[PDB]
């Protein structure tokens, strides 16, 4: 019997969306449809978020999100303002009940519908 | 030696500008206060000799060896007003003031070569720091007592 972390992450869990993004182009001309959903999760900061130095100094917020949902890297998780792409220090206890994933800030605004 | 120090004292009262406020080089000193805009005489340059005189003096008999030589000395310039102490000495390098209060400093003056805005890494902040190049050529000398020849006794000899 694989042991299920699930249960044990109810209780933190907090409303999200998920969105991914299916690229379309014709003619090489790019345009994104979205496919949003509610789902659950919990949220964490992930790596303190720092101030880098360049040209000019930015900042992209982490958070490391758990959930009983499967959770791809080509996908973004909006819970205050901001959505996140789901690309680092991800794991998948898809087995064990969970899966886990840093977030990046995509400083562009939040992809509602385009 | 004293040539930093010296061309430290030229940039002093070039632009009418405070002790406490220039510091030499790749020294140990804190600074503080980022807005101070200090000025650094940076000599870490090599400078390369030129030549190696050798003169003698006849009465008050002893003699002199020289070292021409020169050394590219940058100015890092600090503080708020960094941009403006950088500017208005890179200017001012040229004029009466400074050809004229340069006297006995042993150290000729170049023009300024070239300047740059690189400024500092303070540690996700960024302090202004302005570096103007400029060659300055010197000369070390030291006086040793030898002493003079007055005769020459000798001999010769033939087939």
């Amino acid at each position: 019997m694989l042991p299920n972390m699930r249960s044990a992450l109810k209780m933190f869990e907090q409303s999200v969306l998920l969105k991914s993004v299916e690229t379309i182009r014709v003619d090489f001309v790019d345009d994104i449809i979205i496919t949003a959903t509610p789902i659950r999760a919990v949220v964490q900061v992930a790596d303190k978020k720092k101030l880098n130095l360049d040209s000019l100094d930015w900042s992209k917020q982490y958070i490391w999100v758990h959930s009983g949902s499967k959770m791809e890297i080509g996908q973004f998780i909006e819970w205050h303002g901001k959505d996140f792409k789901l690309v680092a220090a991800g794991d998948d206890y898809s087995d064990y009940g969970y899966n886990a994933w840093y977030g990046e800030e995509t400083l562009k605004p939040v992809l509602v519908s385009s | 030696s004293q040539s930093i120090i010296n061309v430290a004292r030229y940039i002093r009262d070039l632009l009418d500008y405070d002790e406490n406020l220039i510091q030499f080089d790749r020294k140990n000193t804190q600074q503080s206060d980022t807005v101070t805009g200090y000025i650094v005489v940076n000599g870490s340059g090599v400078q390369n000799v030129l030549s190696h005189g050798s003169s003698y003096d006849g009465d008050a008999e002893i003699m002199e060896y020289s070292k021409s030589e020169s050394r590219l000395i940058t100015l890092e310039f600090y503080g708020s007003d960094a941009y403006e102490n950088a500017e208005l000495f890179s200017l001012l390098n040229q004029s009466q003031k400074a050809k004229e209060v340069s006297r006995g400093l042993g150290l000729t003056i170049y023009n300024v070569s070239q300047a740059t805005d690189v400024k500092q890494l303070l540690g996700y902040q960024y302090g202004n720091r302005v570096h103007v190049d400029f060659n300055i050529q010197y000369c070390p000398s030291v006086y040793v007592e030898t002493l003079r020849v007055d005769a020459s006794e000798f001999e010769i000899l033939v087939d």
